[PDB]
């Protein structure tokens, strides 16, 4: 969800700006071991509730079966840098980040993200190509019953720095 | 401003499908949208235990 | 369906083998354009009904809106060879096949499959790597009321030639 | 042999999604499982008419 | 080198007809643990000598230390099934085929092979695509003063076997 | 040649250590319209002479006839975000950024860069990963005689920004 | 040390190349600053061009 | 015509090259069957042995 996005004043928010109707995207994970997940998302704002609606529907094939995927060897993505474009005569977005996994060997697993960022409403400002810093951390927190765990991200919206 | 405060509740519904294991899992959530901070609970509703790393997940809510 | 494959006495087929019970594969899709599909199948027979049921999860994204998929500029599948290798201690079998997809200004559009063919019996006989063949063609028989359209494939598997 | 004769019918059932579109396509067949030859039709019964050319999903079903 | 392919009566043989004169190619070679390789190649018919003359540019990056190639697990390239197909307007053909080099312990090394075959002329003649079969065998011939090798290769050209 | 970042004090500079003697680097770049080329280059300091040598090897195919590259359609790559990672037992470091070149129309090339960067010795001390965000602007000084022309290049070197 | 690095410093660049089996060969002289991390080099074709292809794809070459 | 081509024929290799910045030489002779596809081939590393890679990712250089 890209509108838990930090914007300075300077850089159009398009995720914002698609609110509260909302926006929908798409996205491919290509992993460096041949695995391919898909997912695609509908996020829409009740504004009565003051909530945040995240609808996913996520698909994944040909995970090695040893693999840190299937084997549980993974502690958490390593912090990144992504890029977003837009498309200029189609009013969308391109999200391109390349994605490490750490091992708990204190190695890393590559992913390739390329997500299409879809506003359900025509925008009237389209933003500049700019950055988005993402730190996303996991802890599981699994009992007897339920497999549960809690996430946490931090993302912020930069331009160039040069 | 377009519906947002600066504390903000969420809820998250994936249906999924890895490897051939077919999984359901629901999550509440606040966050801070100006912030961009967001922290989330999420609970395996179908298919616990997962097969697979909680991990390959995470971007998907 | 890898059953609809002529298979000669002397190539173990993986496929007939593993039915009535059936198999499940998952498939990847690369276009040269950036739009990722994957594939889900899960293949039975009823030996009641002397039938062959086909469940199907099908997702994608990233299609280029003006591109030949969203536009339908596709008239077939070019004719293929595919490379069916054993997975030696899992079990299973890999398909890694190059697709064109024909373009009616008479083009071509690029796909890599990759498939993982998976038996729900543990089979006694694994094949040695060998081709499989593949012709299929559609044809479109929409009406006003229901959009519909015939397939037709052949699939031979062979040895190498040399 | 294994359950199968030399003509068989087929039955098909695709659930999908495609640039967000959701589907639905059911089809019946005839084919002859030793002469690797298989004829299949099929009919959308949700999402009609699709966005996309029929041929992405030929090798899904 | 695609002079040495055996070609039926169905098939026009553009490496064959390019000659004396000749053609070039370039290939990419895109290894599953991200290593690169180029291969430029120039070849001339000597009617004098009787003798094909074969110039060759090949370079490589990003083989890691402890992988196939570095550590020399490989044997042989599996015998393969390339897709050879004209680009009309260009007078040239492209070249498409997934290799795979055989391991001692019994394993499988994917590579990506992309080329581009250019006769010297203009041809007036372009073959419909078709597909070449390869067995491609290695043989270490090294002695304490030098390192050498041979190697066989059988290469044949097929249309759609259906 | 990142020699020439701009690095902060916690951050471990691995290319100004290894000089005088230098480094080496090979790098793949991956264009979306499925060209390749391979670079190699030798960097050395002359401390007689205050000027740092440079050596490179540069190989491409497959860039399409009627494609941005063979048709000059490029002006500058985008400004970006590089990824550099360490390589702990191999004592080296890889670099990952996803490259994006401006076409005159307004349009956008993408190409991946994979680096592997090699102090010519041993390096005592080793950074962790970091980024580095790269600003390239080229200026074409061609006369009727010789084809020249002109780079700038800015980079800085961050760690991550939260 | 210094590590043979100053505030200002010189380049000079040999490249010998092969592009869609077009070979060329360029040499540049550059002035730096290592420390603030700016370069300027200027490049010339000096065996094969007028380079069939842009100059573009060469500049992460240097 | 015979494009100069014979059932029969001898063939000559010169390869130049670097693989993970080890830079060497080889060359060839061969004799062929250019309607049969039938090739034979030898290689000597004049330059650059040992290497310190796998011999089979050349084999389709040559």
């Amino acid at each position: 969800d890209r509108i838990f996005t930090e914007y300075p004043q300077d850089i159009v928010d398009y995720f914002k700006n698609s609110c509260p109707a909302g926006y929908t995207w798409g996205r491919s994970f290509l992993f460096e071991d041949g695995a391919v997940c898909i997912c695609n998302v509908d996020i829409t704002v009740s504004v009565k509730e003051n909530c945040i609606y995240h609808k996913s529907i996520f698909n994944g094939v040909n995970f090695p079966a040893d693999g840190p995927v299937m084997k549980k060897m993974t502690t958490n993505w390593e912090a990144s840098c992504e890029k977003i474009m837009p498309v200029p005569k189609q009013g969308i977005l391109k999200g391109d980040v390349s994605m490490y996994l750490l091992l708990k060997d204190g190695g890393r697993y590559r992913c390739q993200f390329d997500t299409v960022y879809k506003a359900k409403s025509v925008p009237s400002k389209m933003p500049e190509w700019h950055f988005i810093q993402h730190k996303l951390l996991r802890e599981d927190r699994s009992d007897a019953k339920n497999q549960k765990w809690q996430l946490t991200e931090h993302a912020i919206a930069f331009p160039s720095a040069l | 401003k377009h519906g947002l405060k600066e504390e903000m509740t969420m809820k998250y519904h994936m249906e999924g499908c890895v490897n051939g294991h077919k999984f359901v899992i629901t999550g509440e959530g606040i966050g801070y949208p100006f912030k961009g901070k967001q922290t989330i609970n999420l609970c395996v509703i179908e298919g616990g235990p997962l097969p697979f790393s909680e991990d390959i997940l995470s971007a998907g809510f």
